[PDB]
C-alpha cells in the first residue's frame, strides 16, 4: 500500500496483474486499495458494477456466484468503505437496492454455518456504512421503515439490537512530540495497521466509545496526569480543548468546521503545556425516532405491569422526543422489553445502577410528557383520543385498584414493599394529576370512568384521617395529593366529583387544627395545605 | 562518580584523561564475565509441570 | 439450571419430602455419595400416601458408591418425591439432594399448540444465540499469544501482567454466556423436533458428501468410543493386520491430527494406544526425535498448548524407555543441535532448553 | 454399580438381563482402568 | 434380516426405543453371537450418519462384550474407519478455536451451532429438558 | 544491589556523560564508536529482563551513538536486523566476548521506536539508511523463494 501511494501508476500495474483490467486476491486488493487517489483509479474499472449485480442476482435467486462466496465479497466492501470518498458513494443511488435485496435474504441450499456468516458479515457492513454518516442515517431510516410497513423476531430483531440500541464506537488518532508510555507490554505483540498512523512511542490509536471525555483520553493515553496536556487540532488552531467536553461535542464542533462527514478518524495533537454549552450530535436512534418509527415497533410488537404500562405508553405519538431525553435508560427499556436480560456490553440491566429509577421512569416520562403537550393545537386532543381509545386510564386505575386494594364499587420485606407502593402510589397520583390539568377538551367517557372507580374512594381513605403528627411525615405524598386535588378543581367540568365524609368540610378541619397550632406554638406541606384549602373553597361555591 | 561529573569543566577533563575509552572497554569486558541470573523459559516450564525439585517458608 | 441447598434445621433418623407442584414425568435419578449415612429408601407417591404410594429403589452402600439411576422404564408420573435417610448411628450434617431430570408436558395446552409456543421460543433463543456468537468475536478478536522464546515473554508467562486479567476474566465470561445459551438453543429446537415427530411427521432421512457433511462434536464423540473400544480390545490381548496397517507416515499423521488439537482425554488415549501398538519398532524413536524437532522448532508457527503435548511426550517415552533407540535418537538430535559452537548457522536456545529438560526427565526415570 | 436396582419384580422383569447388562458395563470400566495403569 | 433390525433400531430413531433395542438384544443373547457382531460390523460404517448421541451408549456396550467372539476384522474395520475421520475433522480448525484452547485452554469450539451429547457423572441426557424443581 | 551484580553501571555512567550536558555531547560520541562490540553488548542489555536501568535510557544512548556517523548507522541496523552476535568471536579463545544465546531479529517496542528513529531523521547518510533498510526487505522477500 505504501508502495502505490508513493507511485500511483504501480497501482495500475496491479490491477492489471490482477486480471480485473479468490479471498487471497480479493484481501490484498483491499489491502493495497487505501491511497486517497489511487482509490479513485480502483473506483472507475470494475469495483462497483460486478460485485452490486452478482449480490443482487444472487438476492434474488454478471459473474457466477455460490454460497460460500458472497461473504467474501460483502467483507471486500466492508474493508474498503474507509475512506470518505467510498463512503459517499455508498449511499448512492445504484447502492440503494442492495441494502433491501440483503433483507430480503435474511428475512425469511444455505446451510447454518453459511446463512450465519452471511448475516454476521451483512450486520458489520450495514454498521460500518452507518457509523459516523448522518447522510446515510435517512436512507437506512426509510429502508426499515418500508421494510415494517409493506411480533418481530428472526435476523431483523438481531439487527435493531445490534445498530441500534447501543453507542457508538470512534477512532482517536493521538501523536505528541513526547513518547506515551502507558497501555504498553514487555511482551511481544504483532500490531498491524495504516501506515499513515505510523509506529514508535509518539503514536497512538484508541477504539473507544464516544461516551467518554477528553480526561478519559488523557488517562488512557498518559499516566502523567502549570504542566497539563492540551489537545489541538488543525481547524480549531490555537484553542486548547478543555478536558470536559465529550467526544459527541468534538465530532459537532469539526462537522460545523466543514470537516468531511463520515470521516475515518479524529487527529488530535497532544502537547505539553465558551465551547462547554457545544450541543452534542445525534445518535442514530434519535435519527430513527425522529421520523416516528418507535410507535410502529410499539404497535408491532421482572414486573409485568410496568413493563405493559411502558408498551402502552410507548404507543403515543411524541413519546419517543421525550424519553430519549437519556438515552441509557431509554436505551434499557427498550432492551429490557424486548425480551433481552443484558445490553450485551458485559452488564445486565438488573445490574445496571440506574435500576433504583427504571420501575418508575416510565410514569415519569409520561408525566412529563403530558405536562410538556398543550391540549391547545391538535395535538393534544389527539393525544387524548389515543390514550382513551388504547385504554391507558383503563390500565392505570387497575394498577391502581391492585395497589391501594381498593375494589371499584418477612417483616423487612414488607416494609420495603410498603414503602415502594407508596412511591408508586405517588408516581401514579402525579401522573393522573398532569393528566387532568397539563398546567372539547372532556371525554365523555370521562366523568364517568373516574366515577365508581378507586380515584375517589382512595382520595377519601387518604384523607379521612385528619391526625397532625401521624401522618405529617408524608409530606411528598400529601403534596401530590393536594396537586391532584387542585388539577381537579382546575378543570370547572369535571367538578361535581366533590360536591354531593365531605371533602371540604374535614380539609377546613385539619387547616384550622394546623392553623390553631401554629398559633398556639413541614412548613412547605402546610402551606401547601393552605393553597389547596383556599382553592377548594374557592372551587366550592362556583 | 556522578556527583563528581555534575559540571562541564568536570566532564571534559575526564575526556581528556580518556576516562570513556576506559569505561566502555569495561563494560564490554564485564559483560562477558557475568551470567544472566533472572529466571527464563526453564523456570516457567517447571512451572507448568506443576512441581519440581517476607516470601520465605 | 437450578441451584438448590438444604436449610431444613445428623444423630436422628431422617425423611424428607419434595413437592414438584404437578405431576412430571421423572426420567432420571442421581444422588452423590452420602458418607454420613448407612441407608436410603425412596418413595414415590403423587395424590396419597397409600393409594397410589410405591417404592423406587432401596441401597445401604450410598457411602461407599453414590446411586446412579440413568433411567426407569416405563416412566412412572409423579409428584411427591420421599427420601428417607438412615444415618451410621454411631453434629449437623448436610446432604445434598442428587439430580433429577425428567418431561413436563404430556402427550397421547393438550392440543398441539406447542408448536406455535416452541417456534417462537427457539427463534427467539437462535437470536440471542448469534447476539452471543458476535459479542464473543468481537471481545475476543483483540487478542494477542507472546511466543515462548525469549526471556521477555517467559517472564511475561510467570507473572501476569495487570492489564491481562480483566480481558481473561472478560473473556471468561462472555465464553461461558455464550456455551450457556447455545445449549438452551439446542434443548428448545430437540423439543420442536420431538414435537414433530409426535404428530406423525417422519424425521431426518456415499461416506463422500456424507463424512464432510457431518457434525463436528459427532466426529470427536465417535472418535472418542471408537479408540476406547480399541484400547480395551488391545488391553484384553496380540493384533498382526492392525500392525501391518500403522506405520511410517500413518502413525506420525495420525498424531498431527488428534494429539495437537483434541481433548485432554482423547490426547491422553491416542498417546497410551500408540505407545502401546508401537512400543517396540525399530522405527519408534527417531518418530518422537522427529515429532519434536518439528512441532518445537523455532521455525513453527501453528498454535498449540506446548505444555501438554510436552508432558504426553515425556509420560510416552517414559513407558517406551524399553527399546534403548529412544535416548540414542534424542542424544542424537541433542548432538547435531550443538555442532555450530564447535568448529553460518546459530543456536536455537529454546529447542536446546526444551530437549535437555526432555533428556534431563528419562535420564532421572532411568536412573531406578 | 452401587448395587441399587430399581423395583422390578412386581412387574414382568427384565432384570435378570438389566444385571447382566450392569456386570457387563462394570467389566469394561475395569479393563478400560488396568489399560489406562497397563 | 438382522442388518436392517440394527440399522432401523440403532440409527434414525430416538434414545428410548434404541434403549428397548438393547434390552431386546440383550435377553435374546441367552450361534448368534458372530451373526450379531457381523450385522454390527456391518453397520460400523453407517455410524457417523447417525441422529442422537445417546442411542449409541449401548450400542457400543453391545459391541465391548461381544467383541471377544473375534478380533481381527473387527480391529481392522475400526482402525480403517479411525483413518478416514481422523484427517477430516483437523480441516474444520478455525484460528479462534486454537487461540482460545492455547491462551485460555477452552476446548468445545462455541461458534457452532450443533451438539451432539451431553453428560453428567457418567449419564447419557438428551432429547429431554432438566426439572425445574 | 543490582550494580553491583551486573555490569549495567557502565551503561548508566555512558548515559550520563552522553545525557548530562548537550553541548559536549557530539565530543563523546565521536571517543566512544570505535570501540569493538560495544553496539552488540549495548543491544544485547536492551533486550534483556530489568536489571537496574529502564529501556528508555538504553534507546536514548543506541540512536546518540548510532547517529554519530554512517558507518556506524548501517552496522547498528545489521546489528538489529539480520546479525547481532559478536565480531570476531571465536569460542577457542576464552576471552574474546561471544554474545550467543539470542534470536536475531526479535521485534519489540524499543527495536521499533530506534528503527523508526533512524529511518526518519534529516542528516548525511539517510540516504544509505533506507537503501539497507530496502536491501534487507528485498533480501527477506527473496529468501522466501526457496521452494
Amino acid at each position: 500500500c505504501s508502495m502505490c501511494h508513493v507511485h500511483p501508476n504501480y497501482f495500475s500495474l496491479l490491477m492489471g496483474w490482477m486480471g480485473i483490467t479468490t479471498e487471497s486476491h480479493l484481501a490484498t486488493l483491499a489491502s493495497s486499495s487505501q491511497s486517497p487517489e489511487a482509490i479513485k483509479q480502483l473506483l472507475d474499472s470494475g469495483l462497483p458494477s460486478l460485485l452490486v449485480r452478482s449480490l443482487a442476482s444472487f438476492c434474488f435467486s454478471k459473474m457466477p456466484i455460490t454460497a460460500d462466496l458472497v461473504a467474501p465479497i460483502l467483507r471486500f466492501l466492508t474493508e474498503v468503505g474507509n475512506s470518505h470518498i467510498m463512503k459517499d458513494w455508498l449511499g448512492g443511488s445504484e447502492v440503494n437496492p442492495l441494502w433491501t435485496a440483503l433483507l430480503f435474504l435474511l428475512c425469511h441450499g444455505l446451510t447454518t454455518q453459511q446463512r450465519t456468516a452471511i448475516e454476521n458479515a451483512t450486520v458489520a457492513f450495514f454498521l460500518q456504512c452507518i457509523s459516523c454518516h448522518p447522510n446515510n442515517q435517512k436512507l437506512m431510516a426509510q429502508v426499515l421503515c418500508e421494510l415494517f410497513q409493506t411480533n418481530i423476531s428472526g435476523f431483523i430483531r438481531r439487527l435493531f439490537l445490534q445498530l441500534m440500541l447501543e453507542d457508538e464506537k470512534v477512532t482517536m488518532f493521538l501523536q505528541s512530540p513526547c513518547p506515551l508510555y502507558k497501555g504498553r507490554i514487555n511482551a511481544t505483540s504483532h500490531v498491524i495497521q495504516h501506515p499513515m498512523y505510523g509506529a514508535g512511542h509518539k503514536f497512538r490509536t484508541l477504539h473507544l466509545p464516544v461516551s467518554t471525555t477528553l480526561s478519559d483520553v488523557l488517562d488512557r493515553v498518559s499516566d502523567t496526569p502549570v504542566p497539563v496536556f492540551h489537545l489541538f487540532h488543525k481547524l480549531l488552531a490555537g484553542q486548547p480543548l478543555p478536558a470536559e467536553m465529550t467526544l459527541a461535542q468534538l465530532l459537532t464542533l469539526l462537522y460545523d468546521r466543514k470537516l468531511p462527514q463520515g470521516y475515518r478518524s479524529i487527529d488530535l495533537t497532544v502537547k505539553l503545556g465558551s465551547l462547554l454549552e457545544t450541543c452534542p450530535i445525534q445518535s442514530p436512534l434519535q435519527v430513527f425516532a425522529g421520523m416516528g418509527g418507535l410507535a410502529l415497533i410499539a404497535e408491532r410488537l421482572i414486573p409485568a405491569h410496568s413493563l405493559a404500562a411502558f408498551g402502552l405508553f410507548l404507543r403515543l405519538p411524541g413519546y419517543a422526543e421525550v424519553l430519549l431525553k437519556e438515552r441509557k435508560h431509554a436505551q434499557c427499556l427498550l432492551r429490557l422489553v424486548l425480551g433481552v436480560t443484558d445490553d450485551g456490553e458485559g452488564s445486565h440491566i438488573l445490574q445496571s445502577p440506574s435500576a433504583n429509577v427504571l420501575p418508575t421512569l416510565p410514569f415519569h416520562v409520561l408525566r412529563s410528557l403530558f405536562s410538556t403537550t398543550p391540549l391547545t393545537t391538535d395535538d393534544g386532543v389527539l393525544l387524548r383520543r389515543m390514550a382513551l381509545e388504547i385504554g391507558a386510564l383503563h390500565l392505570i386505575l387497575v394498577c391502581l385498584s391492585a395497589l391501594s386494594h381498593h375494589s371499584p364499587r418477612d417483616v423487612e420485606q414488607a416494609l420495603t414493599k410498603q414503602r415502594l407502593e407508596e412511591e408508586h402510589v405517588t408516581c401514579l397520583l402525579q401522573v393522573l394529576a398532569s393528566y387532568i390539568n397539563p398546567v372539547n377538551a372532556l371525554p365523555s367517557v370521562l366523568l364517568e370512568l373516574l366515577s365508581q372507580s378507586c380515584l375517589i374512594p382512595a382520595m377519601s381513605s387518604y384523607l379521612r384521617n385528619d391526625s397532625v403528627l401521624d401522618m405529617a411525615r408524608h409530606v411528598p405524598l400529601y403534596r401530590a395529593l393536594l396537586e391532584l386535588l387542585r388539577a381537579i378543581a382546575s378543570c370547572a367540568a369535571m367538578v361535581p366529583l366533590l360536591l354531593p365524609t365531605s371533602v371540604g368540610t374535614l380539609l377546613a378541619k385539619m387547616k384550622t387544627c394546623v392553623d390553631t397550632y401554629t398559633n398556639r406554638l413541614q412548613k412547605t406541606a402546610e402551606i401547601v395545605y393552605a393553597a389547596t384549602t383556599s382553592l377548594r373553597q374557592a372551587n366550592q361555591e362556583k | 562518580i556522578l556527583r563528581v561529573l555534575d559540571t562541564s569543566d568536570a566532564l571534559k577533563a575526564f575526556h581528556d584523561m580518556g576516562g570513556v575509552q576506559l569505561i566502555c572497554n569495561n563494560m564490554v569486558t564485564s559483560t562477558r564475565a557475568i551470567v544472566n541470573t533472572a529466571r527464563s523459559m526453564v523456570s516457567t516450564i517447571m512451572k507448568f509441570l506443576d512441581s519440581g525439585p517476607e516470601g520465605i517458608h | 439450571p437450578p441451584h438448590q441447598s438444604i436449610i431444613i434445621e445428623s444423630g436422628a433418623r431422617r425423611f424428607v419430602t419434595l413437592d414438584f407442584g404437578r405431576p412430571i414425568l421423572l426420567t432420571d435419578v442421581l444422588i452423590p455419595t452420602c458418607g454420613d449415612l448407612a441407608s436410603l429408601s425412596i418413595d414415590i407417591w403423587t395424590l396419597g400416601e397409600e393409594v397410589d404410594g410405591r417404592r423406587l429403589v432401596v441401597a445401604t452402600d450410598i457411602s461407599t458408591h453414590s446411586l446412579i439411576l440413568h433411567d426407569l422404564i416405563p416412566p412412572p408420573v409423579c409428584r411427591f418425591m420421599k427420601i428417607t435417610v438412615i444415618g451410621r448411628y454411631g453434629a449437623r450434617a448436610k446432604i445434598p439432594l442428587g439430580f433429577y431430570y425428567g418431561h413436563t408436558y404430556i402427550l397421547p395446552p393438550e392440543i398441539d399448540q406447542h408448536l406455535a409456543m416452541m417456534v417462537a421460543l427457539q427463534e427467539d433463543i437462535q437470536c440471542r444465540y448469534n447476539l452471543a456468537c458476535h459479542r464473543l468475536e468481537t471481545l475476543l478478536q483483540s487478542i494477542d499469544l507472546p511466543p515462548l522464546n525469549s526471556a521477555n515473554n517467559a517472564q511475561y508467562f510467570l507473572r501476569k501482567p495487570d492489564k491481562a486479567v480483566e480481558e481473561d476474566s472478560r473473556v471468561f465470561s462472555a465464553y461461558q454466556d455464550c456455551i450457556q445459551l447455545q445449549l438452551q438453543l439446542n434443548l428448545a429446537h430437540n423439543a420442536v423436533q420431538r414435537l414433530k415427530v409426535a404428530l406423525g411427521a417422519s424425521r431426518k432421512m456415499n461416506p463422500e458428501d456424507l463424512i464432510q457433511t457431518s457434525s463436528t462434536e459427532q466426529l470427536r464423540t465417535i472418535i472418542r468410543y471408537l479408540l476406547d473400544t480399541l484400547l480395551s480390545l488391545l488391553h484384553a490381548s496380540v493384533p498382526a493386520v492392525l500392525q501391518s496397517t500403522f506405520h511410517a507416515q500413518a502413525c506420525e499423521e495420525l498424531f498431527k491430527h488428534l494429539c495437537i488439537s483434541g481433548t485432554p482425554k482423547i490426547r491422553l488415549h491416542t498417546g497410551l494406544l500408540l505407545v502401546q501398538l508401537c512400543g517396540g519398532e525399530r522405527w519408534w524413536g527417531q518418530f518422537l526425535s522427529n515429532v519434536l524437532q518439528e512441532l518445537y522448532n523455532s521455525e513453527q508457527l501453528l498454535i498449540f498448548p506446548q505444555d501438554r503435548v510436552f508432558m504426553l511426550l515425556s509420560c510416552i517415552g517414559q513407558r517406551s524407555l524399553s527399546n534403548s533407540g529412544v535416548l540414542e535418537s534424542l542424544l542424537n538430535l541433542l548432538d547435531n543441535l550443538l555442532s555450530p559452537l564447535q568448529p553460518e548457522g546459530v543456536l536455537d536456545i529454546p529447542m536446546i532448553s526444551w530437549v535437555v529438560m526432555l533428556v534431563s526427565r528419562l535420564l532421572d526415570y532411568v536412573a531406578t | 454399580v452401587s448395587q441399587a436396582l430399581d423395583a422390578r419384580l412386581e412387574v414382568g422383569l427384565e432384570q435378570q438381563a438389566e444385571l447382566m447388562l450392569k456386570m457387563m458395563s462394570t467389566l469394561e470400566a475395569d479393563s478400560i482402568l488396568q489399560a489406562l495403569t497397563n | 434380516f438382522l442388518s436392517d433390525i440394527v440399522r432401523v433400531c440403532f440409527f434414525e430413531a430416538g434414545r428410548s426405543i434404541a434403549h428397548k433395542c438393547a434390552r431386546f438384544l440383550a435377553l435374546c443373547i441367552s450361534a448368534f453371537g458372530p451373526v450379531l457382531l457381523k450385522a454390527l460390523l456391518d453397520n460400523m460404517s453407517f455410524l457417523p450418519a447417525a441422529t442422537t448421541g445417546g442411542s449409541v451408549y449401548w450400542y457400543f456396550v453391545l459391541l465391548n462384550y461381544v467383541k471377544d467372539e473375534d478380533l481381527a476384522g473387527c480391529s481392522t474395520a475400526c482402525a480403517s474407519l479411525l483413518t478416514a475421520v481422523s484427517r477430516q475433522l483437523q480441516d474444520r480448525l478455525t484460528p479462534m478455536e486454537a487461540l482460545l484452547q492455547t491462551r485460555y485452554g477452552l476446548y468445545s469450539s462455541p461458534f457452532d451451532p450443533v451438539l451432539f451429547d451431553l453428560e453428567m457423572s457418567g449419564s447419557s441426557c438428551k432429547n429431554v429438558y432438566n426439572s425445574s424443581i | 544491589d543490582q550494580v553491583s551484580k551486573t555490569s549495567i553501571g557502565w551503561l548508566r555512567l555512558l548515559h550520563h556523560c552522553l545525557t548530562h550536558i548537550s553541548d559536549l555531547e557530539g565530543m563523546m560520541a565521536s571517543a566512544a564508536a570505535p570501540t569493538a562490540n560495544l553496539l552488540q553488548t549495548c543491544a544485547a542489555l536492551l533486550m534483556s529482563p530489568y536489571c537496574g536501568m529502564h529501556s528508555p535510557n538504553i534507546e536514548v544512548v543506541l540512536v546518540k551513538i548510532g547517529l554519530q556517523s554512517t558507518r556506524i548507522g548501517l552496522k547498528l541496523i545489521d546489528i538489529l536486523l539480520r546479525n547481532c552476535a559478536a565480531s570476531g568471536s571465536d569460542p577457542t579463545d576464552l576471552n574474546s566476548p561471544l554474545l550467543f544465546g539470542r534470536l536475531n531479529g526479535l521485534s519489540s517496542d524499543s527495536t521499533i521506536d530506534i528503527l523508526y528513529q533512524l529511518g526518519t531523521t534529516q542528516d548525511p547518510g539517510t540516504k544509505d539508511r533506507i537503501q539497507a533498510l530496502l536491501k534487507w526487505v528485498s533480501d527477506s522477500a527473496r529468501v522466501a523463494a526457496m521452494k
